[PDB]
């Protein structure tokens, strides 16, 4: 508003919102080329 | 209703399996990473027990019947600021190297038409920078995009 602290990198962080992904569940995917 | 029944679950069951070559109940990094090579996906010795890890509840260093379940029932909510940490750090991540410094936050800042200089974007390494390296790593992004 007016001042105080670094305040920037809070602009960084941005607004709380976003897409959903795991790191590992992508690879499931993967498994629509290999048979089963 | 939103809820799961056995033919929903009939279906993930399935994946397990798929994943599962000794049929033990448990997926480790030996029979996990053999899987991903067929896929075309050679992570790293550090990257593989990450994605392991994150499945990983019980702690045990494996993937078990329900942890490879609820992983792909996650993706209904919840579990998204993450994926900002890691889509950010990419889109300043110019040289690609993994790291952000000085000049690179301080070209990061102009994007957004903030007018700062070296020795203003020394106040923003310096709070990233927590084992003082003199730089910001991914996981000193991940914990300052995560925290306030
Ligand atoms: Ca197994
Ligand atoms: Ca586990
Ligand atoms: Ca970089
Ligand atoms: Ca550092």
């Amino acid at each position: 508003l007016s001042g105080g602290e670094l305040d920037k990198w809070e602009k960084i962080r941005l607004r709380p919102g976003g897409k959903k992904q795991y790191k590992l569940k992508h690879i499931v995917w993967a498994s629509r080329e290999l048979e089963r | 209703a939103d809820q799961l029944t056995e033919e929903q679950i009939a279906e993930f069951k399935e994946a397990f399996s798929l994943f599962d070559k000794d049929g033990d109940g448990t997926i480790t990094t030996k029979e996990l990473g053999t899987v991903m090579r067929s896929l075309g996906q050679n992570p790293t010795e550090a990257e593989l027990q990450d994605m392991i890890n994150e499945v990983d509840a019980d702690g045990n260093g494996t993937i078990d019947f329900p942890e490879f379940l609820t992983m792909m029932a996650r993706k209904m909510k919840d579990t998204d600021s993450e994926e900002e940490i890691r889509e950010a750090f990419r889109v300043f991540d110019k040289d690609g190297n993994g790291y952000i410094s000085a000049a690179e936050l301080r070209h990061v800042m102009t994007n957004l038409g903030e007018k700062l200089t070296d020795e203003e974007v020394d106040e923003m390494i310096r709070e990233a920078d927590i084992d003082g390296d003199g730089q910001v790593n991914y996981e000193e992004f991940v914990q300052m995009m995560t925290a306030k």
